[PDB]
RNA sequence: GCCCGGAUAGCUCAGUCGGUAGAGCAGGGGAUUGAAAAUCCCCGUGUCCUUGGUUCGAUUCCGAGUCCGGGCACCA
RNA sequence: AAAUUGAAGAGUUUGAUCAUGGCUCAGAUUGAACGCUGGCGGCAGGCCUAACACAUGCAAGUCGAACGGUAACAGGAAGAAGCUUGCUUCUUUGCUGACGAGUGGCGGACGGGUGAGUAAUGUCUGGGAAACUGCCUGAUGGAGGGGGAUAACUACUGGAAACGGUAGCUAAUACCGCAUAACGUCGCAAGACCAAAGAGGGGGACCUUCGGGCCUCUUGCCAUCGGAUGUGCCCAGAUGGGAUUAGCUAGUAGGUGGGGUAACGGCUCACCUAGGCGACGAUCCCUAGCUGGUCUGAGAGGAUGACCAGCCACACUGGAACUGAGACACGGUCCAGACUCCUACGGGAGGCAGCAGUGGGGAAUAUUGCACAAUGGGCGCAAGCCUGAUGCAGCCAUGCCGCGUGUAUGAAGAAGGCCUUCGGGUUGUAAAGUACUUUCAGCGGGGAGGAAGGGAGUAAAGUUAAUACCUUUGCUCAUUGACGUUACCCGCAGAAGAAGCACCGGCUAACUCCGUGCCAGCAGCCGCGGUAAUACGGAGGGUGCAAGCGUUAAUCGGAAUUACUGGGCGUAAAGCGCACGCAGGCGGUUUGUUAAGUCAGAUGUGAAAUCCCCGGGCUCAACCUGGGAACUGCAUCUGAUACUGGCAAG
């Protein structure tokens, strides 16, 4: 027995970007704090601004949009992710999963290296819909020097062809919005004003055949094995018959639960993160290389032909040509997979800043069709972006 | 099973337990008058004591106080003791 | 136990978790078992078409 | 369940006609009777005591067209039945619906008659039976459904049944598309082309 | 999802952690045999991690990844 | 409606042979798994591992026709107020429908689940003698009067919560005493001694506070004696292993007295005597719920108790006690133990081996299904309420059977593959083509039975108060399906959607090619494979099975391979090195007598289910089910006495 989330208005998954120390977790507390007062009607309360051990323990940020809340046009959930290079995997997948991102910078530091890495992702894998927040503004004594601190960001925007001044760059002091300063509680909710209108709006593929590429998995006590992630397409109701394809044998189940943010769900919707309980499934067998789907709509493949562009050093691509016989990491929605690549007759290399036709051979199968996007990476940078032109067997 | 939706038949049982104790020990300690008159050697005082007892000796098994066919055998055993005296 | 493994192609390693049935083969000393191909960490044998139920190789495909 | 593959395959392997696939090839071009199957078909046949037993069991199961599970079943039933088991099993084989439909010329082969039965064609005692393993009762009448009287192959089959002797436990009328199962099936009229003792001697091994 | 270790001849051991990688144990060829053992005479293996990089030079340095062992981590 | 169809051989020791003998093995079966494959339907089946631990839900209650009450809800009734105005608000009123909660009675100890313990005083089979009861039922009698208590409630009040605390009120089919008692109970008898309940329906008369009283009817109660389903006790036989498993006991054995018990006994206390038990198995340790019965095999014998069902034990662990007809109890109580959890830090909570669900273990296992429809069960005066009980769909080739995957036809056989002597041969009528039909599945339409009882109305009859009330039956028509868009039927294309798996050295049915060259592996054994392999891997072709296929394990057969059925021992493994001799076994021959053994006889019994004999039905089958037979034996007793046994004589 548990309480139900009720699907009124659209609902969308977003996330913070930038370097460490900039405010990436402070902001996600502070926004949710003023929204519950201002949109939600509440008075400033200590259990609003701090949260319980039990929520931290499961919404560990790096697997869960751990804060979910409401605004006048849509509901939002929001993710906090590492500002350091020690862990980037969940940022670069979260880019393909979000309808836009919250770019966090501390006026004290300016931009740092991970602020210059994460900006490229909206061109490379996700969407160029970024809204900006300048933290710790209250520390700077002079507005005209705050403006020069901000002129670093207008340059960085223009580096990756984001409009340097037609992007909305809110001023705030997130640690002061969090605690309950009268001026900075009053200079955070401006960000939700732009978030409600800069997207301009999310749009859901909820007419289509159901496709959930699984991001992550949980083991519910007394109920069994849940698989969750952004639903890319289609719709779900409780008791539908479902097919799992991918890295495993194709199997059939019953979705015997459907939840979102630990609340019951009348309907799983496209473009948003949804969790699904599954009949005859053990936490032992399932893997993130799986895709839950409408029965007989997509099948697993290891081999495919594709078009792929090799980035130029302008975009932080290669300057060395990309040889045949390479072993790149690919990125498809919620999942990464590595494959060995091949180039056309008499092509040993393709140059940076050029498109080629390629045949890949993955090290494990995933469910695939034509028109599916990827990027390739070799570590320190993404080096190309492409699309599956047809599958092979 | 492990649980039942009521617990109240246990409390009805304790209410009965305490109301049985409160007069089962009454009817059982009057017997000290028969045994003391047996110990006094005298058949007539033994009988007067048991005559005070017959009112409670049949009634305890007629009534619930020890129930069943326990009056017959007690009334018989107590005659069978005091008829050893003369 | 020592357990015979049938047909060429060996994917198994010194910690590969596997199943074994009876395989009587007094030709090899003490061996009373046979390692089940295409089960747990054991994959099927290469270049097979006459086995499908045997060697873990499944029905041949286009 | 039925035999779907090449039917003269069987007749050639068992060296007999089996009264199935009763058509003909033009000018007897590659008519391929009286020869054994395959690339090694030119070999002279070799026996064993187990080969004769297996081949006599194949023979009777290729005559009446029955599965091995079906024949193993009938042999248990035969051994339950009083008298001698051999004749008890053969009585089961002679009474079953598809076989009685072939006997009554409605099907020129066993497979025509089993296809007729599959297609809900026969009612017996006036009540429909669409399955091969119904035992036709003595003194009952089999009657083709109106929606089955249209099979051109059955109307032809009853002509292919002419100058072909029929078991003396039944009569049939082409003109009605109705046949009387006049009386009880009779072992004193029809047997298989094998020795009934050898085909059950191998079950003891 | 994160962190750690393992990819010199079949095996082992060495080798300026940039400058034709050396030796042993075992093995291959030839002779002998119908074959094998044994013997007698000739001779080879290096996935010197795959793949990208740094450089004047990679075996040995740096990222990427795969497999295998070990650690850390979660329960819509 | 009786009755059988049941008994096997094979490969393998050497140069060759006979005999001996192990090993491998064909067959059947399992709550079986593994790996491949898979379309449709019925009925059957799904922990057989950890008695290992379970999140969360849901699963014994119920009766206003025992009592006090009126929280909730509606209603009536009455009050009050307003153009909500002859309709409407607010209030009151247990007054009525009605019911939250309280008191009270009866039942929850049944079903369902688990198989841990237990070789058992439990169980099985058959009997014995000192017993008892829910509740039904036979019969006989009865119902006097009074008191006392207290929850709900009332007020006051603590704690985070669990949990409540203080003081006040009062009802009964509740509580308690007295009265009063049999054929009752005790007592040898005189005599003494023991019980209890009402409630409800309804009318002419009659009282009357118009409440109630009286009456009658119905239903319930109490006492006592009988019957009956149910249950207890006792006794004999039977009940796995270790004797390298030889002593065990006074906490016993026997008795006497008391106590205790429903009754019975070292049950239990005490005394007195010293006995009791064992190698025809005490004791000790190991294993293990049993049985009906299930499987296997000619059966004997073995395995074996599972799916169902009879019985037994158990319910996270350990101790105790109780309520009561009955329970150290699954659903309950106190206490302890362990773990886990809540908490305001003071304090508290809990045990899926119900049902669905989950983690874990392991070779391996359904959906937090659905439902009032029908069955049983508990309360129910009845309407009604309860139920994870019950029924029934889902999931899965887990079980068994049935059905289909096309069929009829069809060649100068044509391409292609395969083999080849290069002629042809073959795959194969197989394909194409020609002809027919669509079962099943599909799509659409139609559509039986599980439904009886039960509701209300109404008639006549009976009960009775002349009378209602009450009740038996009839009749009218009111009404009831989860499964479920059902079973089943009808239309309609159209071959359309339905073959894979193992096998081809021998045992073992199936041969040819190519590569491999003691290699890859190949078999269960014997074995194969070292460049002309039906034994390998692939190919084609062949064999066999089929929506299943193979393989592994497990059990049983084959085995007579521990030989009653059914063996050997000079020497095949094998006769005690010898004597003497107790235990135990065995004992000439004749007369009488006896009858334990044996044999004949009869009566009682071993339910169901299972088998058999003979049917019936669901189309057939699987499946379901009827009737009839079956049950080797046991108990007790009647007859016989040839013979073995006994006793006596010779």
């Amino acid at each position: 027995s548990k309480e139900k989330f009720e699907r009124t208005k659209p609902h969308v998954n977003v996330g913070t970007i930038g370097h460490v120390d900039h405010g990436k977790t402070t902001l996600t507390a502070a926004i949710t704090t003023v929204l519950a007062k201002t949109y939600g009607g509440a008075a400033r309360a200590f259990d609003q601004i701090d949260n319980a051990p039990e929520e931290k323990a499961r919404g560990i940020t790096i697997n869960t949009s751990h804060v979910e809340y409401d605004t006048p046009t849509r509901h939002y959930a929001h993710v906090d992710c590492p500002g350091h290079a020690d862990y980037v995997k969940n940022m670069i997948t979260g880019a393909a999963q979000m309808d836009g991102a919250i770019l966090v910078v501390a006026a004290t530091d300016g931009p740092m290296p991970q602020t210059r890495e994460h900006i490229l992702l909206g061109r490379q894998v996700g969407v160029p819909y970024i809204i900006v927040f300048l933290n710790k503004c209250d520390m700077v004594d002079d507005e005209e020097l705050l403006e020069l601190v901000e002129m670093e960001v207008r340059e960085l925007l223009s580096q990756y062809d984001f409009p340097g001044d037609d992007t909305p760059i809110v001023r705030g002091s997130a640690l002061k919005a969090l605690e309950g300063d009268a001026e900075w509680e009053a200079k955070i909710l401006e960000l939700a004003g732009f978030l409600d209108s800069y997207i301009p709006e999310p749009e859901r593929a909820i007419d289509k055949p159901f496709l959930l590429p699984i991001e992550d998995v949980f083991s519910i006590s007394g109920r069994g094995t849940v698989v969750t992630g952004r639903v890319e397409r289609g719709i779900i109701k409780v008791g539908e018959e479902v097919e799992i394809v991918g890295i495993k044998e194709t199997q059939k189940s019953t979705c015997t639960g459907v939840e979102m943010f630990r609340k019951l769900l009348d309907e799983g919707r496209a473009g948003e993160n949804v969790g699904v309980l599954l009949r005859g499934i053990k936490r032992e067998e399932i893997e993130r290389g799986q895709v839950l789907a409408k029965p007989g709509t997509i099948k697993p493949h290891t081999k495919f032909e594709s078009e792929v562009y090799i980035l130029s050093k302008d975009e932080g691509g290669r300057h060395t040509p990309f040889f045949k016989g390479y072993r790149p990491q690919f990125y498809f929605r919620t999942t990464d997979v590595t494959g060995t690549i091949e180039l056309p007759e008499g092509v040993e290399m393709v140059m940076p800043g050029d498109n080629i036709k390629m045949v890949v051979t993955l090290i494990h199968p995933i469910a695939m069709d034509d028109g599916l996007r990827f990027a390739i990476r070799e570590g320190g940078r993404t080096v190309g972006a492409g699309v599956v032109a047809k599958v092979l067997s | 099973a492990n649980i039942k939706s009521a617990k109240k038949r246990a409390i009805q049982s304790e209410k009965a337990r305490k109301h049985n104790a409160s007069r089962r020990s009454m009817m059982r300690t009057f017997i000290k008058k028969v045994y003391a008159a047996i110990e006094a050697g005298d058949k007539a005082a033994a009988q007067k004591a048991f005559n005070e007892m017959q009112p409670i000796v049949d009634r305890q098994a007629a009534k619930g106080l020890i129930h069943k066919n326990k009056a017959a055998r007690h009334k018989a055993n107590l005659t069978a003791q005091i008829n050893k005296l003369a | 136990v020592t357990s015979y493994i049938g047909g060429e192609g060996h994917n198994l390693q010194e910690h590969s978790v596997i199943l074994i049935r009876g395989g009587r083969v007094k030709d090899l000393p003490g061996v009373r078992y046979h390692t089940v191909r295409g089960a747990l960490d054991c994959s099927g044998v290469k270049d097979r078409k006459q086995a499908r139920s045997k060697y873990g190789v499944k029905r041949p495909k286009a | 369940a039925r035999y779907l593959g090449p039917k003269l395959k069987l007749s050639r392997r068992e060296g007999t006609d089996l009264f199935l696939k009763s058509g003909v090839r033009a000018i007897d071009t590659k008519c391929k009777i009286e020869q054994a199957p395959g690339q090694h078909g030119a070999r002279k046949p070799r026996l064993s005591d187990y080969g004769v037993q297996l081949r006599e069991k194949q023979k009777v199961r290729r005559i009446y067209g029955v599965l091995e599970r079906q024949f193993r079943n009938y042999y248990k039933e035969a051994a339950r039945l009083k008298g001698n088991t051999g004749e008890n099993l053969l009585a089961l084989l002679e009474g079953r619906l598809d076989n009685v439909v072939y006997r009554m010329g409605f099907g020129a082969t066993r497979a025509e008659a089993r296809q007729l039965v599959s297609h809900k064609a026969i009612m017996v005692n006036g009540r429909v039976v669409n399955i091969a393993s119904y035992q036709v009762s003595p003194n009952d009448v089999v009657s083709i459904r109106e929606k089955a009287k249209k099979q051109s192959r059955v109307k032809a089959a009853l002509e292919l049944a002419e100058q072909r002797e029929k078991p003396t436990w039944l009569e049939v009328d082409a003109g009605k598309m109705e046949g009387t199962f006049k009386r009880k099936p009779e072992r004193s009229d029809l047997s298989a082309d094998i020795n009934e003792h050898l085909i059950v001697e191998l079950y003891s091994k």
